[PDB]
């Protein structure tokens, strides 16, 4: 819900700093993700809505332990605010943040091989709207500029035109393009009635829209009460046991 | 020989009238000897001694 | 003694009709004390979108 | 030898593994709360003519002042409780509600979420294996009172085995002619009309004679442990209407014909001890669903 | 070639049609209510030490004080809800109650006899017609859940079609071994246990293999439009109660084990639909009358 | 000839003879009332956030303070309660209760009624005999809906002789196919598919021509006066509560699938007049085992 208000690529960034690994997975087993299913919407039809399931819908659906999984949690989180059910990540990686799992060397996890018409492909970015897709090519181009493939990246918008059209235009290395940019991501805002979409995508994204008002309010006292006396999550000091699997 | 007693007061019914109506009366007279009868929050968490 | 909600919780002998009475009167009233949030949500409910 | 077995023990399918944590069980608590007091309202509205009672209750469910162009089928807390009814029945059932969906509305009351408040009786019968020798002839017919139609062509008497599993708490065997039966290497008894047995104690055989058929009825009761709300007038009415309305139209699942076998069914797994917690709490949403399409009637 | 049907299902009687209006449709409802505060007047005695609970729920409902040396018996409203329910059952019934005594007693609590503000789930099973060819015996017993005994005593297998009629909603069939059906024209799928079916998809064939006789539990339901006030556990007790008393004794009539065969029955007819109209007001005629009876035994 | 009885109505167990009087059977209603006032408590301290309405439900019932250690296992009244209805169920039951005891729980509260105020219906038909030819087969199986099965393999028609009892006060009578049946040397009617006929009427004979099996479904109603709190769903939860319990596993007793096969078992033996009065009062202690149970499970 945090993460589909920034509006600016700017907060992206600064949430994605802040925030650690373990708010992007989940811990929900959900369902197969791509799949025919007939849904009840009945508020518009008697008969069952034919649908089909996604990783893009806010619900956790099942992930392989792969850095392709974890690129695709991430993702997700990103562009939709919940992530997947990747089994027994570590701690190591759950403590370190989103952007140094995209653009540092010292998680641990090599991304060289990531095959970026794949990961759209398994994302459904067909069904994806601007601000979706703008989310998803900032992911991609961190992780190029990460690894040296930025010629994979540029092949990838080639291909794919209507994506170059609405690319983003910063360099992950350079901050003057981060400080200057005006691109708007934000999903969710303070604007609607207490209606239901036909789509799983729709319904679930104006879930988050109508809750955003009350979740501005309500946050501040309930957090605070949780972590009065704990000790932050995020590069938490440890012995440095031991990255299994990866 | 001792003993503990809840001394609520002495209500005494007539028999030929109404008992559920003698009630009501008497329920009205004793949320007011309480002080029940209006909004109120107990506040008892300062009379204390260490 | 505190609560785990932060409320404090007073243990005293007292009468059984006096605890009943007045812990009952008590429910009654916390019933309708109701958060300032919660309240600002059940009076946009009764007003216009705007 | 022969195998019979009851037609509701077979092949029960698996159930949902979601919405099965405090916070949805909170969310099922809530809905059943909020759905009772809507069809509460709606016999003050019919009384006082007015339908103030009916739009304070509406508002309290749906969040949404009720509408005349619109049409009324409670909002999002409607859409989340029906496609929740539907996870639980299969894990073929798609999980299609997100998370701060199912806490928003569970915040909309105060109750205690907790399952295990209080029990029901179930009475369907489970007869998992009756074995019977060659010569003789077996029928089992009934889920709430089984009746077993055994006859006997060979020339002595033979001895039929009954199976009634482990769970059923007790028993009761009637016979239309009196019958022998014992446990395990126990000596028979003197023919009797009715026996009242324990399925934990161990399988049963009966001596079948040889000249006129006999027919066994019985009848078992097995204790579940269930919140305080479960009314089984109310689960059964909301899982009939439920069927009707093609909520359970899944791929690769069984049906049944009452939430009695249903739940017996299940219990009777390899897994069952831990199946039937979610069919509690689906017999907790299928309640809260029959009080809220009865009070919102759509043809 | 045989043919076998329900026997619930045979020859459903004429019903009434006064009684049928808005004002009597809340005369009903009136009397519903008034008889439910009534058995709750017990509880407040009970709880009150004394009678006068009850004595004012009965002079509401009579219009009467009770009396000692009398047999309290609801004067007015039992006398006028006894009559009109013998009406509903039949078109013989005379309609003896008067419409302005019936108005009277309409108004005494505020109702609205709005009858389609709600369902309910009616489970008799309707089998019309079960047809099986020669060298076969087909025996159908039961009206809640019914049972089929089908032998077949000929050399090869038979083919035995099913009707469920085509107003019940949902159909589900178990059968003592698994077996074999399908639709008319379509194929057969390997055995199964259990089958779900709906009665407006078409005739249904069984294929039934020579040898032990298969026996085949079918459960229907089916949804009826009541009111908010309908309640099937006191509708069913007065029934029983009403056919006891003999309220439902006059000529050329047809009598039903429980009110669940009644309305399934008149809805199968010629013109089912005119019946279950007032058959619904009926349930609720009954629903008052359990209460009354039983708080005013007489 | 050949006998054919139902399971249920063979040999009925003497019944319990204690704590029948008016003191015992106000204990009764007490435990009754204050049970019932138990699970509703219950359920408002769960539908709320304070637990008020069930400490003092709590504290009447079992005159001590509920405690978050000690287990609820209701007070001195759920032991008297279980015991007591231990020693109804069979007169070889103990029945060492102090009656000093029950008066005193029975001062508790005060009761606006007796057991005989009000009626209730039970469906469970008595078929005390079936008497049939040398060559025909009958096989009863049913208690809430007895199935009687006849086959007919000698040379001619044969004549089936129905025994109902002179208890019930209804039986209607369906068929698989259209039958005859007329009461003792009386002429027979067309076939027809049910009947509607009284007990107390006679024997019945039903004409049963040869060829295929006929089956007759009988569905009866029977009048027990019982107090005006009865309710048969919460009786008839209890007794399947008691029965899990074991309050009823005495030497020399029978067992029965269900209450209403109970009372009318032995409403239908010598005696049985005096019998039901204390089945009546044990019923209704079943009402409060299962209230209060259900509130307080261990």
């Amino acid at each position: 819900m945090d993460v589909l208000s920034k509006g600016s690529l700017k907060e992206l960034l600064a949430h994605l700093e802040k925030t650690p690994l373990e708010e992007a997975i989940s811990y929900r087993i959900g369902t197969v993700p791509y799949q025919n299913v007939l849904i009840s919407r009945n508020e518009y039809y008697n008969q069952l809505y034919p649908d089909t399931t996604s990783l893009i819908d806010g619900v956790s659906r099942e992930g392989q332990r792969n850095v392709n999984g974890l690129i695709m949690s991430i993702i997700s989180y990103v562009v939709s605010g919940s992530g997947h059910y990747i089994p027994n990540i570590g701690f190591m990686l759950l403590r370190r943040s989103i952007l140094d799992i995209l653009t540092k060397h010292d998680t641990g996890l090599v991304t060289n091989n990531l095959n970026y018409g794949i990961i759209a492909r398994n994302l459904t970015v067909s069904k994806m709207n601007c601000e979706q897709r703008k989310r998803m090519l900032i992911c991609f181009k961190l992780l190029a500029y990460k690894d040296g493939n930025q010629n994979d990246y540029e092949i990838y918008l080639n291909q794919n035109i209507p994506l170059k059209q609405i690319a983003p235009n910063f360099i992950p290395g350079d901050m003057r393009t981060v400080i200057h940019n005006q691109d708007q991501l934000a999903i969710v805002g303070i604007p609607l009635t207490q209606s239901t979409e036909l789509s799983i995508r729709d319904d679930n994204a104006k879930s988050y829209k109508l809750g955003y008002v009350d979740w501005y309010n309500s946050n501040s006292f309930l957090r605070e009460r949780s972590e009065f006396n704990l000790i932050r999550l995020k590069d938490r000091d440890t012995k440095y046991g031991k990255l299994n699997g990866w | 020989h001792a003993l503990i007693k809840e001394d609520l007061g002495q209500w005494p019914v007539e028999t030929g009238i109404s008992l559920v109506n003698q009630a009501g009366v008497f329920a009205v007279q004793l949320a007011n000897k309480l002080g029940i009868d209006k909004p109120f929050v107990l506040d008892a968490g300062s009379n204390y001694f260490t | 003694y505190p609560d785990a909600d932060g409320n404090d919780v007073s243990i005293i002998f007292s009468g059984a009709m006096s605890h009943a009475i007045f812990t009952y009167a008590q429910s009654q009233w916390n019933k309708n004390i109701i958060k300032l949030d919660d309240y600002i949500r059940e009076i946009t409910l009764t007003v216009p979108k705007q | 030898a022969n195998r019979a077995t009851s037609a509701f023990l077979d092949n029960p399918h698996p159930v949902g593994v979601n919405y099965v944590d405090e916070g949805s069980r909170q969310f099922v608590a809530v809905a059943e709360l909020l759905a009772s007091k809507l069809i509460d309202s709606s016999r003050e509205s019919d009384e006082s003519n007015s339908d103030v009672p009916f739009v304070q209750a509406y508002s309290k469910f749906a969040d949404d002042n009720p509408r005349h162009l619109r049409v009324k089928t409670g909002g999002k807390m409607a859409n989340a409780l029906t496609n929740v009814i539907r996870s639980y029945y299969s894990i073929n059932a798609p999980a299609i509600v997100p998370q701060v969906e199912i806490d928003r509305l569970a915040s909309k009351a105060t109750v205690s979420g907790d399952m295990y408040n209080s029990y029901a009786i179930f009475n369907s019968v489970p007869i998992v294996e009756v074995l019977s020798p060659a010569r003789t002839t077996v029928s089992i017919v009934g889920s709430d009172r089984a009746d077993v139609t055994m006859l006997n062509t060979g020339a002595g008497a033979a001895n039929i085995t009954f199976n009634f599993g482990q769970i059923a708490e007790t028993v009761i065997l009637k016979g239309s002619v009196p019958f022998q039966l014992a446990r395990l290497n126990q000596p028979m008894p003197a023919a009797r009309f009715t026996y009242k047995l324990r399925p934990l104690d161990g399988p049963f055989i009966v001596v079948l004679p040889v000249g006129n058929p006999l027919v066994i009825s019985a009848t078992a009761a097995t204790r579940i442990q269930v919140p305080l709300a479960f009314n089984k007038a109310l689960v059964e009415s909301g899982f009939q209407t439920a069927m009707n309305d093609g909520l359970f139209d899944i791929q690769n699942v069984n049906y049944y014909s009452s939430f009695d076998e249903f739940i017996i069914s299940q219990y009777h797994a390899q897994d069952g001890i831990n199946r039937v917690s979610t069919c509690v709490i689906l017999g907790l949403a299928l309640q809260a669903y029959d009080q809220m399409r009865r009070a919102l009637p759509v043809r």
